[PDB]
């Protein structure tokens, strides 16, 4: 249940940084942690596994687009 | 009440180009038009492991097992030819002017107040400090990033280009003009008045900037570095790729622009480090530190909202920094 | 086992479906394979490549296929250091021997 | 508390160039500027099977079936011309200086402690032992890796090149100087003082290192080896690809840089094995072993972490090794 997730907050939908690692129960919990840990205004969150597979992203002002 | 605008976008004044690098022999820098370009080619390296192990890989047998199977890479390398000792980095710089007018703004009243504030700054003290510091960054070859640090003799040639040819040409010694002091000169103030006329909008300026570097016969020059796709193996890894426009190594335009913006000596921490680049929350990423933190009232955004909305004009150094940020460009405004 | 069965069936339908292995030559086809072109090099060329396949017995493809399989294991130091690497290499060598001996008798 | 920094990145001092190899006859070594280069050409080989057999292929019929089908390759080979008995390897070496200052570092306090540490090192003793050993590895042609082992007579000419020409010329006998003993000499002391003036930051040093080797008429020279893409059939397999810059064989520059760094005599194993190249976890990849394992407290990382953080200065040989590692460069720092 305590699955590890990677949270990147990047400039547009296709930009890569390193993102911090959390440990959450569910993906709906990681969507709620990542929306709290958004430093800047015009950035785009994204949730990853530890290998690089995507889970979800969210532009600012819109809602969570969910691919895998 | 004059709230700030939701959108703001300032276009980029001081547009540089991609800096093409070519190679040739010193003492014929005046014939440096047919100089052949520095070609990016490939070479393959081996590596023993030299990183800090995480105490679990500190077994002797695991370490010997790691150093028995080394990583094979291919890297891009760029070198001068074996009969030339001068690197010629050549780019053009166009200064536009109209530094206050945004390219997007919702609130009209904020736009009038911001244009009024910028016109007040231009009337009180024109682009004279900023053009002096941009002329210093054009004078010393700071845009030569790592091709400068071991150079014997660097010479920068700046030509102001009118309708089809040069109108006024300069020639500097980039090693006498240090990387950390903004002194005065007789040619530097001429270049500063030219860039001042450019940024004010009272003239068209197109400077062709050439910089020669005495590095040595066939050493390693350092063009700008692209990023990698990394979909292949770890033996044909291609771990480092270099930028090149057409069979010719080059530095990115935004790296030249980051070098030209290194004018900020007004950050509240130690000035024994020297000038940094004008960024909001003025930060250097090689040193990983954020000067002008928002805890102190000295970042870009609090200075802008205090100067524009509630009319708290800061000192002339901080408004020099803010107008350098508006010349830099960006997207500002909340959501 | 299911991996090498699907590899063998893929080779079977690719080699007996169309003449596309002998459709157009070039410089790069990985022509050391010679398993995806079994009747493609014998039915038309009876003396040129048929002796180059009957005497060579082209069966070195199992090593490149094994190197293709070694990307499927996660290249971690922990699974490399434990005996799971030895057990894994043991079962790959067994099923690779099976793939080799079935690839071998193609000339009959 | 002063924990270690997250990132650290020291630039490579002692930059060499890609060592071009040309050829000619001995006793006209003084006119060796128009010598034609050693070109990499191809030849085909036909090999029998020779490696060990893993107890299953030990059948006699399967063995004769393997030896009835040999492998075909097309190797790159580089030979001297049939009327030349001297290999000329030419490269330039540039000594930069400023060895203690990193390029990238997060912790300011770690940066100050490290700069203070290297300052106390250079104040208590200058770059005198290290420059002596670097001048030794320049003197004995160790950068000639396998072109040296059968040589009849090796001569190394080093020219310190000022503004356009040579300021101080050396000449050595590389067989008189052993590959394992650091003695004292007249010319080598001047060379060590020149490299000391380079590394300390007191001047511009650019050496042109030319090495002649009596190998014989038409023997095989050994340029560095490129890796192959492995794309084609096993008859035109192209098993060996040799490095070349422009129709001229060459040794990689990192091989010359590894050869100049063989100064580490201070590793805890037996000194009869000779000096090794300065690396963290000091390891020769030919011998597959890792001297200065992390079990002993003699690798680079624990020595630096004790010297900087808890002020435990080692013996002068271990700090010689540490400053040679800082001169070597690298990326240091954990995740």
């Amino acid at each position: 249940m305590k699955a590890a997730y990677i949270i990147k907050e990047v400039q547009n939908i296709n930009s890569e940084r390193e993102g911090t690692q959390i440990e959450a129960t569910s993906l709906s919990q990681a969507k709620r942690i990542a929306s709290k840990e958004q430093c800047f205004h015009g950035t785009v969150m994204r949730i990853e596994t530890v290998n690089g597979l995507w889970l979800a992203y969210k532009e600012d002002g819109k809602r969570w687009v969910d691919c895998q | 009440i004059l709230s700030t605008a939701s959108v703001l976008a300032f276009e980029r004044k001081l547009d540089p180009s991609d800096a093409l690098m070519s190679a040739g022999a010193w003492a014929q820098r005046d014939a440096s038009q047919e100089w052949p370009a520095v070609t990016v080619r490939e070479k393959s390296v081996r590596g023993t492991i030299s990183n800090r192990l995480k105490t679990k890989d500190r077994d002797p047998a695991k370490l010997d097992a790691s150093i028995q199977s080394p990583n094979l890479q291919t890297v891009d390398v760029a070198n001068l030819p074996s009969d030339a000792d001068t690197l010629k980095v050549r780019f053009t710089l166009r200064v536009l002017g109209g530094a206050g007018t945004p390219s997007a703004c919702n609130d009209a009243a904020y736009r009038d107040k911001l244009l009024q504030t910028v016109a007040t700054y231009v009337n009180d003290q024109g682009f004279a400090e900023l053009a002096r510091r941009y002329a210093h960054n054009l004078a010393n070859a700071r845009f030569l990033w790592r091709n400068r640090v071991g150079a014997e003799a660097v010479e920068v040639r700046i030509n102001h280009i009118r309708q089809g040819e040069v109108a006024r040409a300069w020639r500097f010694d980039a090693l006498a003009i240090g990387l950390r002091d903004f002194k005065a000169d007789a040619e530097l103030d001429a270049l500063a008045e030219l860039i001042a006329s450019g940024l004010s909008g009272s003239g068209h300026v197109l400077l062709e900037v050439v910089a020669f570097a005495r590095i040595g016969d066939g050493q390693e020059v350092f063009p700008s570095q692209e990023l990698i796709l990394d979909k292949g193996d770890k033996k044909g890894q291609k771990s480092k790729t270099l930028y090149s426009v057409r069979d010719a190594a080059a530095i990115h335009s935004q790296k030249i622009g980051n070098a030209l913006r290194t004018i900020d000596t007004w950050y509240p921490d130690e000035d024994g480090l020297g000038p940094i680049a004008v960024e909001p929350y003025g930060s250097v990423t090689s040193q990983g530190k954020a000067y002008r933190q928002p805890k102190q009232k000295l970042d870009f955004y609090t200075l802008l909202d205090n100067w524009v909305l509630r009319d708290e004009a800061p000192a002339v150094e901080q408004q020099h920094y803010v107008i350098a940020n508006l010349i830099r460009g960006g997207v500002f405004g909340e959501a | 086992a299911q991996i090498c069965d699907e590899a063998l069936q893929y080779a079977a339908r690719l080699r007996e479906l169309e003449p596309g292995w002998s459709a157009t030559p070039g410089c790069q086809l990985h022509d050391a394979e010679q398993l995806w072109l079994d009747p493609l090099r014998a039915q038309t060329d009876e003396t040129f490549l048929q002796r180059r396949l009957r005497g060579d017995w082209p069966a070195e493809v199992g090593n490149r296929f094994a190197n293709w399989l070694n990307r499927a294991v996660s290249s971690d130091s922990q699974i490399l250091g434990s005996p799971e690497a030895a057990q894994w290499s043991q079962e790959l060598s067994k099923e690779l021997t099976m793939f080799k001996e079935i690839l071998e008798d193609e000339r009959d």
